[PDB]
């Protein structure tokens, strides 16, 4: 949209199902919640301080 | 893969080319969540 890109779809369930081997446990902890997905398209993240 | 069972197999389905010749497909299913399969 313009300049900006908006995220439509998500990984994390991609993901979580390798994380829910061990079961509830694993899946409901902080970690699991802190799972990363690719940036979208060409650019890069940047901290402006 | 990426820790989900899966099943892969191959498939033969005869076809009238007469002449009889066989179509050859491949087919992959997993294991969801709740024990049933997709």
């Amino acid at each position: 949209w313009q300049s900006y890109r908006t995220r439509l779809n998500t990984l994390f369930a991609r993901q979580l199902v390798a994380r829910a081997t061990t079961g509830i446990d694993t899946i409901l902890s902080m970690e699991t919640q802190n799972i990363q997905e690719p940036q979208l398209g060409k650019g890069f993240y940047a901290t402006f301080v | 893969y990426k820790s989900r069972l899966y099943l892969l197999w191959l498939e033969q389905k005869e076809i009238t080319k007469t002449e009889t010749d066989y179509r050859y497909e491949l087919k992959l299913a997993h294991i969801r969540y709740d024990g049933t399969w997709n």
